[PDB]
Protein backbone atom coordinates (compact mmCIF):
# COMPACT_ATOMS: atom_id res chain seq x y z
CA UNK A 1 0.00 0.00 0.00
CA UNK A 2 1.15 3.59 -0.61
CA UNK A 3 2.27 5.71 2.33
CA UNK A 4 0.61 9.02 3.25
CA UNK A 5 2.23 11.82 5.27
CA UNK A 6 1.28 15.43 6.06
CA UNK A 7 -2.45 15.03 5.52
CA UNK A 8 -4.65 18.11 5.97
CA UNK A 9 -8.43 18.47 5.65
CA UNK A 10 -10.57 21.38 4.44
CA UNK A 11 -14.25 21.84 3.62
CA UNK A 12 -15.42 23.54 0.45
CA UNK A 13 -19.16 23.65 1.11
CA UNK A 14 -21.54 22.20 3.68
CA UNK A 15 -25.31 21.89 3.76
CA UNK A 16 -27.10 19.55 6.17
CA UNK A 17 -29.54 18.12 3.66
CA UNK A 18 -30.89 14.60 3.32
CA UNK A 19 -28.56 13.70 0.44
CA UNK A 20 -24.76 13.96 0.38
CA UNK A 21 -24.42 17.68 0.95
CA UNK A 22 -20.82 18.50 1.80
CA UNK A 23 -17.61 18.43 -0.20
CA UNK A 24 -14.29 17.84 1.53
CA UNK A 25 -10.74 18.20 0.20
CA UNK A 26 -7.68 16.35 1.45
CA UNK A 27 -4.12 17.50 0.74
CA UNK A 28 -1.28 15.07 1.32
CA UNK A 29 2.09 13.80 0.10
CA UNK A 30 2.66 10.30 -1.25
CA UNK A 31 5.53 8.20 -2.54
CA UNK A 32 3.52 6.25 -5.13
CA UNK A 33 0.07 6.35 -6.69
CA UNK A 34 -2.53 3.79 -5.70
CA UNK A 35 -5.61 3.04 -3.59
CA UNK A 36 -6.54 4.03 -0.04
CA UNK A 37 -9.39 3.10 2.28
CA UNK A 38 -10.96 6.34 3.47
CA UNK A 39 -13.12 6.35 6.58
CA UNK A 40 -14.85 8.68 9.03
CA UNK A 41 -14.46 8.00 12.76
CA UNK A 42 -17.71 9.65 13.87
CA UNK A 43 -21.36 9.03 13.10
CA UNK A 44 -21.85 12.78 12.76
CA UNK A 45 -20.78 12.47 9.12
CA UNK A 46 -21.25 9.58 6.69
CA UNK A 47 -18.98 9.38 3.66
CA UNK A 48 -20.06 8.48 0.14
CA UNK A 49 -17.25 6.11 -0.82
CA UNK A 50 -14.95 3.69 0.95
CA UNK A 51 -12.01 3.66 -1.48
CA UNK A 52 -10.05 6.48 -3.07
CA UNK A 53 -7.36 6.80 -5.73
CA UNK A 54 -4.24 8.65 -4.56
CA UNK A 55 -2.03 10.30 -7.17
CA UNK A 56 1.27 12.14 -6.81
CA UNK A 57 -0.45 15.50 -7.37
CA UNK A 58 -1.58 15.19 -3.76
CA UNK A 59 -5.21 16.36 -3.75
CA UNK A 60 -8.37 14.27 -3.39
CA UNK A 61 -12.01 15.14 -2.78
CA UNK A 62 -14.83 13.33 -0.99
CA UNK A 63 -18.53 13.81 -0.37
CA UNK A 64 -20.15 13.50 3.04
CA UNK A 65 -23.54 13.99 4.65
CA UNK A 66 -24.39 15.28 8.11
CA UNK A 67 -27.25 16.90 9.99
CA UNK A 68 -25.59 19.24 12.51
CA UNK A 69 -24.93 22.94 12.15
CA UNK A 70 -21.31 22.48 13.27
CA UNK A 71 -19.92 19.03 12.42
CA UNK A 72 -16.52 17.92 13.65
CA UNK A 73 -14.92 14.57 12.88
CA UNK A 74 -11.71 12.69 12.20
CA UNK A 75 -11.17 11.28 8.72
CA UNK A 76 -8.53 8.69 7.91
CA UNK A 77 -6.91 8.00 4.54
CA UNK A 78 -4.94 4.76 4.39
CA UNK A 79 -2.83 4.88 7.55
CA UNK A 80 -3.02 8.64 8.16
CA UNK A 81 -5.41 10.76 10.21
CA UNK A 82 -6.74 14.29 10.27
CA UNK A 83 -9.35 16.52 11.89
CA UNK A 84 -12.13 18.25 9.95
CA UNK A 85 -14.51 20.95 11.12
CA UNK A 86 -17.03 22.98 9.16
CA UNK A 87 -20.01 25.31 9.25
CA UNK A 88 -23.25 24.25 7.57
CA UNK A 89 -26.29 26.20 6.29
CA UNK A 90 -29.92 25.03 6.17
CA UNK A 91 -31.41 23.67 2.95
CA UNK A 92 -34.25 25.49 1.25
CA UNK A 93 -36.24 22.53 -0.07
CA UNK A 94 -39.12 21.44 2.14
CA UNK A 95 -39.93 17.84 1.13
CA UNK A 96 -37.93 15.19 -0.73
CA UNK A 97 -38.84 11.68 -1.93
CA UNK A 98 -35.68 9.91 -0.68
CA UNK B 1 -37.59 27.61 -6.63
CA UNK B 2 -39.04 31.07 -6.11
CA UNK B 3 -36.88 34.19 -6.15
CA UNK B 4 -37.27 37.96 -6.14
CA UNK B 5 -35.07 40.91 -7.02
CA UNK B 6 -35.03 44.56 -8.05
CA UNK B 7 -33.45 45.86 -11.23
CA UNK B 8 -33.06 49.47 -12.41
CA UNK B 9 -35.13 50.83 -15.29
CA UNK B 10 -32.17 52.03 -17.36
CA UNK B 11 -31.80 50.96 -20.98
CA UNK B 12 -28.65 48.97 -21.66
CA UNK B 13 -27.70 48.50 -18.02
CA UNK B 14 -26.29 44.95 -17.80
CA UNK B 15 -28.06 43.76 -14.68
CA UNK B 16 -26.84 40.52 -13.15
CA UNK B 17 -28.73 38.43 -10.61
CA UNK B 18 -27.28 35.85 -8.23
CA UNK B 19 -29.34 32.86 -7.09
CA UNK B 20 -27.83 30.38 -4.64
CA UNK B 21 -29.75 27.23 -3.74
CA UNK B 22 -27.93 25.41 -0.91
CA UNK B 23 -28.06 22.02 -2.56
CA UNK B 24 -26.57 23.18 -5.87
CA UNK B 25 -23.97 25.43 -7.44
CA UNK B 26 -24.93 29.11 -7.65
CA UNK B 27 -26.40 30.47 -10.86
CA UNK B 28 -26.11 33.91 -12.45
CA UNK B 29 -28.61 35.56 -14.78
CA UNK B 30 -27.95 38.43 -17.18
CA UNK B 31 -30.92 40.72 -17.71
CA UNK B 32 -31.12 43.76 -19.98
CA UNK B 33 -33.91 46.20 -20.83
CA UNK B 34 -33.69 46.59 -24.59
CA UNK B 35 -36.69 48.89 -24.90
CA UNK B 36 -39.50 50.51 -22.91
CA UNK B 37 -42.76 52.18 -23.87
CA UNK B 38 -45.07 54.27 -21.68
CA UNK B 39 -48.47 54.40 -23.37
CA UNK B 40 -51.21 56.57 -21.82
CA UNK B 41 -54.98 56.21 -22.12
CA UNK B 42 -56.89 58.66 -24.28
CA UNK B 43 -60.40 60.09 -24.67
CA UNK B 44 -60.93 62.13 -27.83
CA UNK B 45 -62.46 65.52 -27.03
CA UNK B 46 -62.60 67.23 -30.42
CA UNK B 47 -60.72 68.01 -33.61
CA UNK B 48 -59.81 71.32 -35.24
CA UNK B 49 -58.97 72.30 -38.81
Amino acid sequence: APTIIDLTCTVATCTHSSDFGGVLTLTYKTDKNGDCSVHSHSNVATLQEATAKVKTAGKVTLHFSTASASPSFVVSLCSARATCSASCEPPKDHIVPY
Amino acid sequence: YEHSTVMPNVVGFPYKAHIERPGYSPLTLQMQVVETSLEPTLNLEYITC
